[PDB]
């Protein structure tokens, strides 16, 4: 009965290995997350120092 | 004499299992006399192991 509990351990392995793939992709993806969030956010800084600079 | 051999002739897809890192193989040669020892002791043996896979 080892060929089923094998297969059956090794599938559960996988499904839980799955989740950490999950997981590394997605702490991929926010690293590239963060630096959208700051290059989103320089752009309506630039325009405040401009503006104020014609201003002035 | 199972002292410096490893299986590498016999080995399976079905007995051997190293595709992630929370199972992985383990060899125990025993005596034809320790056999019945060594398959009632092999679940007090250690924690965390695979039931079934008493075989020759």
């Amino acid at each position: 009965s080892q060929k089923n509990g094998i297969a059956t351990l090794l599938q559960a392995e996988k499904e839980a290995h799955e989740i950490v793939s999950k997981a590394r992709k997605y702490r991929q993806d926010k690293l590239k997350q963060a630096k959208t969030d700051a290059a989103k956010e320089i752009d309506s800084y630039k325009i405040q120092k401009d503006k104020e600079l014609k201003e002035f | 004499d199972l002292s410096v051999r490893s299986l590498h002739d016999i080995v399976k897809p079905e007995d051997f299992v190293l595709n992630s890192e929370h199972l992985t193989t383990v060899l125990v040669a025993v005596p034809k006399s320790l056999k019945s020892d060594f398959e009632k002791s092999y679940e007090t043996l250690s924690k965390n192991v695979v039931p079934a896979s008493a075989s020759v």
